[PDB]
DNA sequence: GTTGTACATA
DNA sequence: TATGTACAAC
């Protein structure tokens, strides 16, 4: 999950596919509602990441 | 979203929709129903001209029900514009609707309080009024009628003698009219609302236009000091499940961790031993189970772009 | 140039008393024709400039601590006004 | 605001007035371009 | 942060709470995986209730 | 550690230092200091003159000695006099010194409540262990030969840099470098610490370094793979918390404090793998044969012994000719660095 | 960068 | 008392 620093006057969001992978990126136009969104999808790409792990376990 | 903001809604509704025309309707709907909007985009939503937006956006302003905030965009294809955007303002519009409120009401009470009193003969070649105090001096020498000053001219009795009753009538109308305002007046004042802003209102935005030439951002300038009049207001859980064969691989790594470690903590040589003599220091069971298995299933057979980035 | 919201205290240094302010570096006014027009010193380059509307200032001289119509009415984009 | 206080209504605003919107000499230099900067941990 | 599981228990947890075990069964072999159910178990209001 | 150990904000914290000398403007808060900042009199500066009178006006409730030995010092027992507090609290490890001051202290800042055992804490895990040792270097011919003619005060300079003295530190560094150990070099010959430094491409840190140089080189001697070791000096004997820090060595010393030798000890009693099975911390002192560094060796030793540390004479260091390059191998560097030294003689 | 002053030891 | 070294200030 990509996202363009605090420091930057752009509030784009990149989200980049497993293996010319995909990418589906956008753009915001509130930081608030950016975060509240980049919140959500990192618990949810991080839940996913974690059982993918258990899966390659065995 | 939240209670409140559906009521502030509702009280911004009713009162448009009520003391003003149709197209204002129209226009601060589109503002509610959107956050943030630029003139462009209202224009093409509404179907309306310049001309005819202007006098409507102009007497909304006036009444604090919308709020207007310049910004200057810069697009790579043309030059740099001012872009103009309306918004609505809750504490201001409610703080506004109700001071009307009062005043509306209190007016009519003034006229009813002053309807009650005797009415001020007038002068009708003139029309210049007088009242019963003032005209009692204007008493001639046969003391018939009251004798303008300035004309010379009987003075006529006023009229509203008999308006006593229908002001009456008019505020009982107005306050069984003006009860939803009052209602939802008291549920706000029960409860706190917070200031909106231009960056705080584009948090609901709902854009009009798929290729809006009015770019939706607010981009304040680094480090600038100038202030305009009105123009602020007040983890992750990972979780390992332990099988029987991971506890005794815990184990292994545990006998090799305690390993590497005491091989790092060995002790020199020089120290292991007292170096007092030395020189100078200067320079197949598996067919015992098949066939107990094969008889036991004999057993049981027979029983049964390049852009900056970073990681989150 | 500065409200100064906070002013070190007369009796100890080194501690700052809270006073009535609000903290907004002023302008260094000019007059320009018969307008006051501020400039602002960013922080961190020119300086901002605006025009300093004389309903502004009369807010502000309305605060200090005894002896058109047509146009506004209806349209008139800012730049008419 | 302060006008519809005096008349008991309570105001749903706030006057803007009232918004408060407020070493270089190095000893040892053999050591350059090798330590790398743990400013924080 | 890392909460260390065990088999027994597992089973331990069903046992004190029913609860636990009735959205367990409905949904690990249907909608997702075991390991993404103690893992949204642990962060819900369910495992502080 | 303040700020970590306990709750007390950010905000109630002030450090009155030569960088920085804001005080805390909340009605009770912390300020952490030093002595030098504190007992000047003749000339103090506009910016530090307030801090003093802030320091002075006040009524305080507490007063925390960090290093109590050095207080009934000539001008430092002033701070017990100008700043008022109720409760004064000291703390130090060794409460011993050369002059017969040490018992100043009971009429200053009050009686010995606790002492504690070395090695009490060091059996319980508490603090690592430490196998202590003593190099005995003998000075080659060339320079001896020069160390009966010159004087007391040259002499020191003179077997402080004896060739054998840098073969030995320098095969005990890569000895202990190889096993994944943090080093702490001490000497109180700035002289000798630079040239140390530079041979071994290394860095030192001593009185005329800025506090942020110094602060750097800690930090990345804490964190930083590449900086194995670092060269300290008088200014790091005590108070500095390097918790990595498992080995230390020493070339040169003061005249004959055994204060500081305890105090340099104390950088390695710290050590975070100090639980792990068979850990021994180490404490290298590098002296010269038949010299008067041996005189004071015996006796800058006479208070750890007493806490029940027992140190060994080495005599050889195993494998050491077998390393390929030595400092001062050859005849030639030797004689040059004989008329190096004895230059500034 | 330098000068006036402590502390710790012969 | 002399001499190193470290420290604060100008
Ligand atoms: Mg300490
Ligand atoms: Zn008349
Ligand atoms: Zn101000």
């Amino acid at each position: 999950l990509q996202a363009t620093p605090a420091s930057s006057e752009k509030m784009m969001l990149r989200l980049i596919g497993k293996v010319k992978p995909q990418r589906h990126m956008f753009s915001f136009n509130n930081r608030t509602v950016m975060d509240n969104i980049k919140m959500t999808l990192q618990q949810i790409i991080s839940r996913y990441k974690d059982a993918d792990i258990y899966e390659e376990k065995r | 979203d939240r209670p409140i903001d559906d009521i502030v809604k509702n009280l911004l509704k009713f009162v448009v929709r009520g003391f003003y025309g149709g197209s204002f309707v129209l226009v601060l709907d589109a503002i509610l129903f959107h956050s943030v909007l630029a003139e462009d985009d209202l224009k093409q939503l509404l179907s309306i001209n310049k001309t005819e937006l202007g006098p409507l956006i102009a007497r909304l302003r006036s009444d604090r029900l919308i709020s207007i905030h310049k910004q200057r965009e810069y697009p790579p294809n043309s030059k740099s514009v001012e872009r103009v955007y309306y918004y609505v303002k809750y504490p201001h519009a409610i703080d506004a609707i109700k001071w009307k409120v009062h005043q509306v009401v209190q007016r009519l009470k003034d006229d009813l309080d002053k309807n009650s009193e005797p009415n001020g003969y007038m002068c009708p070649i003139c029309l210049t009024k007088y009242t019963q105090l003032e005209a009692v001096q204007l008493l001639n020498f046969d003391r018939t009628e009251f004798l303008c000053s300035l004309c010379d001219e009987p003075l006529v009795e006023d009229d509203s003698g008999k308006k006593n009753k229908e002001k009456q009538d008019k505020l009982n109308r107005l306050m069984d009219q003006i009860q939803p305002i009052i209602d939802s007046l008291k549920k706000i004042d029960d409860s706190r609302i917070e200031e909106n802003t231009f960056e705080i209102a584009l948090a609901r935005l709902i854009p009009p236009q798929n290729q809006s030439h009015a770019a939706y951002t607010y981009n304040p300038k680094k480090g600038s000091t100038m202030f305009r009049p009105g123009d602020s207001a007040p983890a992750t859980l990972h979780i390992n499940i332990t099988t029987a064969s991971d506890e005794v691989a815990q184990r292994e790594l545990q006998e090799r961790q305690a390993e590497e470690k005491r091989k790092q903590n060995a002790v020199p040589e020089w120290h292991k031993q007292s170096t007092i003599g030395k020189t100078a220091l200067g320079r197949e069971e598996r067919e015992n189970e098949k066939t107990l298995n094969d008889y036991y299933a004999a057993l049981a057979k027979k029983q049964a772009l390049e852009d900056e980035f970073e990681d989150v | 140039m500065v409200c100064e919201t906070d002013v070190p205290s007369e009796d100890d240094p080194t501690q700052l008393v809270s006073r009535g302010g609000c903290g907004n570096t002023q302008p260094t006014i000019r007059k320009d024709g018969l307008k006051l027009v501020g400039s602002w010193k960013k922080d961190r380059d020119e300086p901002e400039l605006r025009v300093l509307s004389t309903e502004e200032i009369l807010n502000i001289f309305k605060h200090i601590s005894v002896f058109l119509e047509t146009l506004e009415h209806n349209g008139a984009p800012h730049h008419a006004i | 605001p302060r006008k519809l206080q005096d008349l008991g209504l309570k105001p749903a605003s706030v006057d803007p007035a009232t918004i408060k919107r407020q070493k270089g000499k190095i000893t040892n230099t053999h050591m350059t371009g090798i330590l790398k900067d743990y400013s924080h941990r | 942060v890392n909460v260390n599981l065990s088999r027994e228990k597992i089973l331990n947890i069903f046992e004190n709470y029913p609860i636990v075990k009735k959205a367990y069964t409905d949904n690990v072999p249907k909608n997702f995986k075991e390991p993404e159910f103690w893992a949204r178990f642990f962060s819900s209001k369910l495992f502080r209730k | 550690q303040f700020l970590q150990w306990c709750t007390l904000q950010p905000e109630n914290c002030a450090v009155f230092t030569s960088d920085n000398k804001e005080m805390f403007q909340t009605e009770s808060g912390l300020v952490v200091s030093t002595y030098s900042m504190v007992a000047n009199t003749r000339n103090r500066s506009h910016d530090s003159q307030k801090v003093m009178d802030f320091l002075t006006g006040r009524e305080w409730g507490f007063i925390i000695l960090d290093e109590v030995h050095v207080v009934p010092a000539a001008m430092f027992r002033r701070v017990v006099s100008t700043i008022a507090a109720h409760a004064k609290l000291g703390l130090t490890a060794t409460l011993v010194r050369e002059d017969d001051k040490i018992g100043d202290l009971n009429f200053l800042i009050g009686p010995k409540l606790y002492e504690a055992n070395w090695m009490e804490l060091s059996q319980k895990g508490h603090i690592a262990n430490v196998q202590c040792a003593e190099v005995w270097c003998p000075m080659t011919a060339e320079f001896y030969q020069e160390y009966l003619r010159e004087t007391a005060r040259k002499r020191m300079l003179l077997y402080i840099m004896n060739p054998t003295k840098f073969q030995a530190c320098q095969f005990l560094i890569q000895y202990h470098e190889r096993r994944g150990d943090k080093i702490i070099v001490f000497s109180d010959n700035v002289y000798a610490l630079q040239e140390y430094a530079l041979k071994m491409g290394k860095p030192f840190i001593y009185g005329s370094t800025p506090q942020q140089e110094r602060m750097n080189i800690l930090q990345n001697f804490q964190y930083n793979d590449q900086i194995n070791t670092i060269f300290l000096s008088k200014v790091g004997d005590t108070s500095i918390d390097l918790p990595e820090a498992t080995c230390l060595i020493q070339i040169s010393s003061h005249y004959g404090s055994r204060r500081q030798e305890a105090q340099r000890l104390g950088r390695i009693l710290r050590a975070k793998r100090r639980n792990d099975e068979g850990f021994n911390a180490f404490f290298y002192s590098l002296v010269s044969k038949d010299t008067q560094e041996m005189y004071y060796s015996t006796k800058r030793q006479a208070f750890l012994v007493d806490q029940g540390y027992a140190f060994k004479v080495i005599t050889h260091l195993h494998g050491m000719e077998n390393i390929p390059n030595l400092a001062y191998a050859s005849p030639r560097e030797r004689r040059e660095l004989l008329q190096e030294v004895l230059l500034k003689n």
